[PDB]
């Protein structure tokens, strides 16, 4: 779900919003380099429904 | 209090073996029971998210 494909599941592949990850392999285990998207310097703004 | 320390070797070994296989008995449980609920701790967490 993280590496042949992109995830919408929140926080399941790293914390912000997943684009991509690649496997990496450890012994006995596997790592991953969880991509994510996170959104930086908001601006405040008046808005309407 | 009825017998003597040769004696009594022979009974306290006995009472030895069975509490420690009762103590064996309530560790091995309360691993099976602690697996299970990190099972449901991981769903829980996974809600959250
Ligand atoms: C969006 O507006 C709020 C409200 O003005 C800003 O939050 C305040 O920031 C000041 C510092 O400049 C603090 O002293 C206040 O306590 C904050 N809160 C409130 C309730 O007034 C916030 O910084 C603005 N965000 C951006 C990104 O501009």
């Amino acid at each position: 779900e993280c590496v042949l494909g992109q995830s919408k599941r929140v926080d399941f592949c790293g914390k912000g919003y997943h684009l991509m990850s690649f496997p990496q392999s450890a012994p006995h285990g596997v790592v991953f380099l969880h991509v994510t998207y996170v959104p930086a310097q908001e601006k405040n703004f008046t808005t309407a429904p | 209090s009825r017998l003597d320390k040769v004696e009594a070797e022979v009974q306290i070994d006995r009472l030895i073996t069975g509490r420690l296989q009762s103590l064996q008995t309530y560790v091995t449980q309360q691993l099976i029971r602690a697996a299970e609920i990190r099972a449901s701790a991981n769903l829980a967490a996974t809600k959250m998210s």
